[PDB]
RNA sequence: AGGGGGAACGCGGGGAAUUGAAACAUCUUAGUACCCGCAGGAAAAGAAAGCAAAAGCGAUGCCGUUAGUAGGGGCGACCGAA
RNA sequence: GAGUACCGUCGGUCGGAUAUCCGGCGGGAAGCUGGGAGGCAUCGGCUCCCAACCCUAAAUACGUCCCGAGACCGAUAGCGAA
RNA sequence: CUUGGAUCACGGGGCAGGGAGUUCACCCGAGCGGCGAGGUUAAGGGGGUCAACCCCGAAGCCGCAGGGAAACCGACAGGUCC
RNA sequence: GGGUGAAAGGCCAAUCGAGGCCGGCGAUAGCUGGUUCCCGCCGAAUUAUCCCCCAGGAUAGCCCGGCCGGAGGUAGGCAGUGGGGUAGAGCACUGAUUGGGGGUUUAGGGGGCGAAAGCCUCCGGCUCCCUGUCAAACUCCGAACCCACUGCCGCCGUAGAUGGCCGGAGUAGGGGGGCGGUGUAAGCCGUCACCCGAGAGGGGAACAACCCAGACCGGGGUUAAGGCCCCAAAGUGCCGGCUAAGU
RNA sequence: CCGGUAUGUGAAGCCCGGGUACAACCGGGUGAAGCACCGGUAAACGGCGGGGGUAACUAUAACCCUCUUAAGGUAGCGAAAUU
RNA sequence: CCGUACGGCUAACCCGCGGAAGCGGGGACAGCGGUAGGUGGGCAGUUUGGCUGGGGCGGCACACCCUCGAAAAGGUAUCGAGGGUGCCCUAAGGUCGGCUCAGGCGGGUCAGGAAUCCGCCGUAGAGUGCAAGGGCAAAAGCCGGCCUGACUGGACCCGUAACAGAGGCGGGUCCAGCCGCGAAAGCGUGGCCUAGCGAACCCCUGUGCCUCCCCGGUGGGGGCCAGGGAUGACAGAAAAGCUACCCUGGGGAUAACAGAGUCGUCUCGGGCGAGAGCCCAUAUCGACCCCGAGGCUUGCUACCUCGCUGUCGGCUCUUCCCAUCCUGGCCCUGCAGCAGGGGCCAAGGGUGGGGGUGUUCACCCAUUAAAGGGGAACGUGAGCUGGGCUUAGACCGUCGUGAGACAGGU
């Protein structure tokens, strides 16, 4: 499926329509300074069985996008409506 | 489970223990002490048949 | 001079599983049952390198509240002070 | 008042959570112009204290015994045992 | 027990004695009673004819103001109709 | 969880695929058994969704007790305003299905006068007329019947309707009878909501649910279902006809 | 199972850089055993199949190539305590 | 300046001789302590789902959409019938304008002509992004132009789930903001309508604000709103097997087992008449198609019994039925006689002995008037036997990594 790779759209910080340029979201590992991984942390030691459910093997064929909007004027990033699925994204003119 | 043969020797019972108590004496060299160097000389007075040695022992 | 004995109460160490979570492994049962050592008519604690917060208090122990609160926790079942 | 305060890592325990206490291992001070605490660590102020030695009654817990009492049982009951 | 018991479904030789919704903690309601924008004491103290009785003790808890994760902000004791 | 075993899971004080004694321990179980006086008022359910859920639970539905409120409600019927596509019927669409005629004559194999796809026929398709048949997943048609609403009749209701709040439950194996799908059938799965379950009495010879009929106590009468030769209360009853096989 | 090996991967620690008035934290390098790689071993566990075709008339595939796969049941025994 | 390995040494440490002092050998290795990775059924704790005409193998009726079932409002189940979805698309999305399809016939190309050219008829017999049903013609279809409303902040309502309760998920009617198309009115919150998807805790990203224990700063944490990362057993555990040494609690809610029901199958028959029989349906035989009885074979079901008895066969003992094998009496014949076929009445009496096999049955032998077949809880274990079958021991073959298993053999 081809997607655009500018639009115009409404901007809720400029309060009119600007053209935006389309952005992927590049996910990330969990932080360690994180409150949750400290306390898996301080769980996993010591004599102990493994504390928590591991799936292994869990991964939907295809996912939903996760899109961001960058307004060129005002620099700044959102959202726009919620994530469709769909195998190929390609991004063109 | 259960435990094997060479298991329950290690514990040292009589079913696994070696009678000693029926052999001559151990078999050691006079100490060095004794010899520094004198070189001593002595004579055979028997042969015996040992139980624990296979091999026979001269006093 | 010591050893041994003494119902319950006392001080210091070692330490499960049933069970509940409608299965179960973190958890719970539980610092529990049981085990080892050491004292007395009471033992242990005890005279701030403390608590607090623009005000101040003045060793320790016990009762009533603080409170099923702060907080811990497959943030689940539950646990739980000052 | 030194292998101490403190730093890191492992194990246990705690409501103690990046902020509970105990222990092992590796490092390791100042010491009166000195030192510590104030719930993540560091900086500056303000407040409060002086560890790493010792002793201490009363207010409390119990009842193998003793005294007294009872909307307790009344010999298949009441402690197993009148 | 069961859709279904006179059943070839289970329990049933006779008599007398024993024998099964109890206590605590929190919560939701009610039938009564006291005080009432306020209500109520706990531990404990004093007195006495000394476990009954009388007088103190409001610490705390609930209610009178709510909304909000929080910083924070902060309302008719009566205008009209059926 | 150790011993011993020329090995059989054999033996370790009548106890062994992990001894015996006491303790944890009044372990736990959605599974089985039991649960103590009388009368009186009311009175069910086994069906929807969810649960490592199917011999168990929760949320609703169906019962009971109390209160609030204050003027209507609707298990039946009549007339109307609208909705529907079943039974039946039929071929107007989709698909099937006999045969005889009138045509184009052909995409196409056998071909025949084919001096070679050929002009002519020829078995074949398609096109109208007859003729004979169909449909759970067809419809040019189309009931009885059911549903919603308005008005009226009827019935209930100020001795308190519709409704609302508070509280206490039980029910999560259903069965007979009628209808539908399935199945050789018996049976399986649903549906209606009359009965048994939870219902005495009078009859069918006896029968859980077929017929009459719903029950405080003592009495007197008339009928119902059915019956009237004897058993057995009541007719060896009346008129016309049939049967000769104890049918 | 055993042995050997240049490279690779490989935890803590150590080093370098960035960051933090210090730390927590981020990236890279090095890094033993083991894994990976290369070889030996069946009186180790185990395996010993497939076809597409047959020379002279009735059956023979008794001989020879093949492509599947590490290889393709040898001597003996056989309706067997195995049919 | 930091390391690593190689060589050597002795004084720590270790080993041996010793009554001890000391001697000899090894040696900064080992051993001991702390920490980090691997291997590890040697030892433990657990898990190994459910529906199901018993259970298992099989399948998914374990999440969704359409038609029939389904009974002309609504609702209605079965391992009921027929099928589909777990996507795709910057256009197949929005709007404006213009146009009209399939097929057939008549002309012209031509192997059918697959398609291009011409005219006419033609209510859709076409097409729609994809199943089925429904909708649609100056269109919702085809050809083009301009665009991104496939947007932000928010309300109310309907369905999943009627009546009658729901987290999450779909959908509908609108208010504001900023925009697109269009002359304008108007339409636009994805796809003509109905499928294409998912809790809590935790993490990632965006954005502007609140907060961290006496106060103020810095780094780093915690909070509110929005979007993503998954659980198909699809209202969401992190998860492999054997028991024939097996135990506990239950179940006739559920099999083997006899009984009840049923009769597809089984045993025994009938109707009609194609024919075969030298000719002649019917001495005898009798197709195809139709109608039955019995309950003695096997199946189907799951009403009865889960410690009633759980067994097959044989021996022994008694009794009943007739659909009659012999014995008594009759009829027809393709009955000369001797014998044979077929049928009627009759159940009084008879129906035996042996070989192999656990056998019933079947097969064979010699006799015989003939050596019939069934029922009685597949008659009969408080009558016998114990050969088979169906516990615990052992061997073979095959299957399995293995523990093991085999309606296979011994
Ligand atoms: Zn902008």
């Amino acid at each position: 499926m081809k997607y655009p790779k500018q639009i115009r759209t409404y901007c809720p910080f400029c309060k009119r329509h600007t053209i935006h340029k389309v952005e992927k979201v590049k996910k990330r590992p969990r932080s360690e300074l994180s409150a949750g991984q400290r306390r898996f942390r301080r769980k996993l030691k010591g004599y102990t069985g493994f504390p928590r459910p591991n799936p292994a093997g869990r991964e939907k064929p295809v996912k939903k996008l996760d899109l961001r909007f960058r307004c060129t004027v005002c620099g700044k990033a959102h959202t726009r409506g919620q994530g469709f699925r769909v195998k190929k994204f390609e991004l063109v003119e | 489970g259960k435990s094997l043969i060479q298991q329950r020797r290690g514990k040292g019972t009589t079913t696994f223990r070696a009678p000693s108590h029926r052999y001559r004496g151990a078999v050691r060299y006079v100490p060095l002490n004794l010899v520094q160097e004198r070189t001593l000389r002595g004579v055979v007075e028997e042969i015996l048949h040992d139980p624990g040695r296979t091999a026979p022992v001269a006093r």
